[PDB]
């Protein structure tokens, strides 16, 4: 059924799972007519597919050419969402393929069930965890990618970097939900700290800086405080 | 005008024909019931007083043979049985009538209800959804399971309706699959009704069928079936003009019928708001929702 706290542990078990969040699937700008009424711009925007053991995220960039002509962007959005993870399915080896897909917004449960008829064996499943994975566009390279694409594509990342080498997934994903936390919380303030520190690049090859294990702790108080200040500045605490 | 003669009435019992019901007491003598309309199916229901768990009941069409009542003692119930000696049948309702211990069926001149809650309903096609060839006449009681509920126990003991699943292979083209979800019209058009039913009247007739047997059996699994029906077309952009016409009067009348105080258990409320306000034929069910609003108003 739906994932949550107390089912925390089995992200990292050893049967392939994998997140869907769509929130980044259909944006728009909104602005003003010549007339004076109100109009919608879309810009492009991404499936955020991530496997939480391996930290293997398949990124589907939605250009806006798939929304010219059509209606009820909000709605097709979903579907679209659901027909592009279930080709994701379909294009893996059957030893990679999901037993699990877990939505991050339950309205994507009947639009993906629909588009998996062909898997009775995949489970997908909601959770009552409130995920960051809306924040993802804050990644200074996924939002590049994101931005340049003239045309669908698939681009494949490791949202962990090489962490794995040193931690466990389990410590990753809290790293990986900390960092996404802060940045959708003040991402301006989240973006400070972590490239503050002149001495401090990111690799080619990576998403996120070349901290060592002390620079780590660190940077993770740091963005706790982020979110503890910017609480109480929401709550006036 | 038919009748089905009783050989007696040994267990105190409540017994209905159609809409109509009566209470026979422990040994009273009574002997059947006549002057049954010809021309339609009916039923003819029991629910004893000891025990009030488990309503059953018999479909039947006395043009189809000549069919009495009598309790078995041992499986504990009345039992529909055909009579093959007419002679003997026809001087057993003659003495019973001329005694005077028959009740008549009681319907009153103006009064088209049962012909309108079986518009549609054939005793051959009962008896294809309740499997049991040896008998013209076809049993159904509350507990009965159908085949869609036997697959989410004993088969032969089911009701045979046909499976409807908005989420399934049959009810999703591949590759139409937000606008086959969205809009059921190819489900409706081409699989159920060009595909399976053949024809709107043998998907109206299982449709009543569906309902009747919620109603006088309280048989949860009908009430699904009959529900689905109604969801099917509702959920149609596309349903020929005659179909919503004739939906509309099929389902006033079954509104019209159902008891008041069964309302809670007998009506699926997200059902009835998506139909009658959400969907593509909200607009289409003037009887009903006058209706519905008039007489049930809390559910929506
Ligand atoms: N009709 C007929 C045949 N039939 C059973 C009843 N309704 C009977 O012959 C008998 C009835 C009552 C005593 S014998």
């Amino acid at each position: 059924g739906a994932m949550n706290s107390s089912n925390y542990a089995e992200l990292f078990n050893n049967d392939i799972k994998l997140f869907v969040d769509d929130t980044n699937v259909y944006r728009v700008t909104v602005h003003k007519t010549f007339e004076g009424n109100v109009a919608t711009k879309a810009i492009n925007g991404c499936i955020f597919t991530l496997n939480p053991k391996t930290g293997h995220l398949f990124l589907k960039i939605i250009h806006t050419s798939v929304w010219a002509g059509q209606k009820r962007l909000s709605q097709l959005a979903k579907w679209k969402t659901a027909e592009e993870v279930s080709a994701l399915v379909r294009s893996l080896p059957k030893e990679e393929q999901p037993k699990q897909i877990i939505v991050t917004r339950k309205a994507m449960l009947d639009p993906l069930e629909v588009h998996m008829l062909d898997f009775p064996n995949i489970a997908i499943r909601p959770t009552e965890l409130r995920l960051p994975f809306s924040a993802a566009m804050s990644i200074d390279k996924l939002s590049d990618v994101v931005m340049k694409a003239t045309e669908p594509q698939m681009v494949l990342f490791n949202i962990y970097d090489d962490w794995l080498d040193r931690i466990s997934s389990y410590t990753a994903f809290s790293r990986l939900t900390l960092l996404l936390r802060a940045l959708k919380t003040n991402e301006e303030s989240a973006k400070m700290i972590l490239l503050s520190d002149p001495t401090i690049t990111i690799k080619s090859y990576h998403l996120w800086p070349s901290f060592t294990d002390e620079q780590w702790i660190t940077i993770e108080s740091q963005m706790r405080d982020l979110i503890l200040t910017e609480y109480g500045r929401k709550y006036n605490v | 005008m038919n009748t089905v003669p009783f050989t007696s009435a040994p267990i105190e019992v409540t017994i209905g024909i159609d809409q109509y019901s009566f209470n026979v007491k422990e040994n009273q003598p009574f002997h059947g019931i006549k002057d049954i309309p010809i021309g339609h199916v009916h039923v003819i229901h029991f629910q004893h007083a000891d025990n009030s768990s488990m309503r059953y009941g018999y479909w039947f069409d006395c043009r189809m043979g000549n069919f009495y009542i009598q309790y078995d003692p041992k499986d504990g119930l009345y039992k529909m049985m055909e009579e093959r000696d007419g002679a003997k049948f026809e001087n057993i309702v003659h003495n019973f009538k001329e005694r005077q211990m028959m009740v008549s069926y009681p319907k009153i001149d103006e009064d088209d209800t049962w012909y309108n809650l079986t518009e549609f309903v054939q005793m051959d096609k009962i008896r294809k959804i309740v499997r049991k060839d040896e008998n013209q006449f076809s049993y159904v009681d509350s507990s009965m399971t159908t085949v869609q509920e036997n697959e989410l126990s004993d088969p032969a003991h089911s009701l045979n309706y046909t499976v409807i699943n908005f989420k399934s292979r049959e009810a999703i083209r591949p590759g139409h699959e937000m606008e086959d979800f969205l809009d059921k019209s190819y489900y409706l058009n081409t699989v159920m009704l060009q595909g399976i039913f053949k024809n709107s009247s043998n998907y109206f007739g299982e449709l009543q069928f569906a309902f009747l047997n919620a109603m006088f059996f309280g048989n949860y699994g009908s009430s699904l079936q009959w529900h689905a029906m109604i969801e099917l077309i509702c959920s149609s952009a596309t349903v020929p003009k005659h179909m919503l016409d004739k939906l509309d009067e099929i389902l006033y009348y079954q509104i019209k019928t159902l008891p008041e105080q069964y309302s809670d258990i007998l009506l699926n409320e997200r059902v009835w708001n998506i139909c009658l306000y959400s969907s593509f034929q909200k607009n289409s069910l003037h009887n009903t929702e006058k209706i519905m609003e008039n007489k049930y108003p809390e559910l929506l």
